[PDB]
């Protein structure tokens, strides 16, 4: 006559980290066209109201 | 009478009313509308200024 017994007890800890970048660069022609009265602009605001209009 | 003084009443109203002026749409403090209308009023056959003025 043979008896058994048997236990067991089991425990995991884990832990996970992930870290991402990215930087997507597109280059269209139209995004230059649009540079040029980008700074311009500027100074028509100051044009129109900080100066004297006729000559 | 009261027919005769309702038209007057209308027609007096209509005078005083009609009265004409010319209005100059700018900045508050602008300087150039004082030059430009010194120059409009008295003879100006030619009067040059820049584009934010705009006569139209």
């Amino acid at each position: 006559l043979r008896n058994g017994e048997s236990d067991t007890k089991r425990n995991t800890q884990s832990q996970n980290e992930m870290n991402r970048t990215g930087l997507t660069k597109q280059y269209l022609i139209d995004n230059l066209q649009k540079l040029y009265s980008m700074r311009d602009t500027i100074f028509k605001t100051y044009d129109k109201e900080c100066f004297l209009h006729i000559w | 009478c009261d027919e005769l003084a309702e038209i007057i009443l209308s027609r007096f109203s209509l005078i005083m009313q009609s009265k004409f002026s010319k209005i100059f749409l700018s900045d508050i403090q602008d300087e150039t509308i004082n030059q430009f209308i010194n120059k409009l009023y008295n003879g100006a056959p030619f009067i040059k200024t820049d584009k934010y003025i705009d006569p139209e």
